[PDB]
């Protein structure tokens, strides 16, 4: 009952971080808000400081992974928002 | 926020004699620069 | 006879810009990697408009005070807009407006006291100020 889910990231300038690929264990019936707050727990970003995109369509709060159709070892980029 | 990231990047570009100064304008800055 | 690709801006307007432009934002090209709207978050259908004229006209460039003169002008522009062309700068990861943007607000902070600098942008106690000072 659980899959492994890698999101890339961008080169953030104003936070000095490097563009890195974090990996999470997440369920396909996992929010996306849920697997933004399961990016909280390891780095300490508000989901609503995220922005998830998995391939050009940007990831509502409020649906599962199975309505993108995401898939195990699937990347998603995500991006910071203040 | 918004305002920590973006104020900090522009103290960069000011000279150490204008970071001081600049702590003296807000407590939110004052915290900034000691950082 | 041009290249264009679809940037839906934060409003949900979308912008048919050319990629040539587009791969100005490293964030752009590095998603394209590995036929629809690229999405903008946290910028807005107006700043990006801002965005593509800077852009459009730092084509030709691939990445003491070096404030260009037509930059500068073209930052003669609310102190509103300003911050919400920084962030952009940083979404989109455009080095030249990121610097240019943030070298303009340090420019507008340098050279005030103190008070000079809060009185252009906006909370201490009568001992926080000299408490400060020390």
């Amino acid at each position: 009952s659980g899959m492994q889910i890698f999101v890339k990231t961008f080169r953030d300038r104003l936070r000095n971080l490097l563009p890195q690929t974090i990996t999470l264990e997440v369920e396909p019936s996992d929010t996306i808000e849920n697997v933004k707050a399961k990016i909280q727990d390891k780095e300490g970003i508000p989901p609503d400081q995220q922005v998830l995109i998995f391939s050009r369509k940007r990831l509502e709060d409020g649906r599962t992974l199975s309505d993108y159709n995401i898939q195990k070892e699937s990347t998603l980029r995500l991006v910071l928002v203040f | 926020w918004m305002q920590r990231e973006v104020w900090m990047s522009v103290f960069r570009y000011l000279s150490r004699r204008e970071l001081c100064e600049c702590m003296r304008v807000c407590k939110t800055w004052y915290k900034w620069c000691c950082d | 006879a041009m290249p264009s690709i679809k940037l839906q801006s934060s409003d949900g307007e979308i912008f048919e810009v050319d990629v040539e432009i587009a791969k100005q934002s490293v964030t752009i090209k590095t998603m394209l990697e590995d036929d629809d709207p690229v999405p903008l978050p946290n910028v807005n259908a107006a700043i990006l408009k801002k965005v593509i004229q800077w852009c459009t006209h730092h084509k030709d460039d691939p990445p003491t005070d070096d404030i260009p003169v037509w930059d500068q002008e073209f930052l003669k522009v609310d102190q509103g807009t300003l911050f919400e062309l920084i962030l952009a700068a940083n979404y989109l990861d455009i080095k030249g407006l990121l610097d240019v943007t943030c070298k303009t607000v340090a420019n507008m902070i340098k050279g005030k006291t103190p008070e000079e600098i809060r009185k252009t942008f906006n909370d201490f106690t009568e001992e926080e100020e000299a408490q400060v000072r020390k």
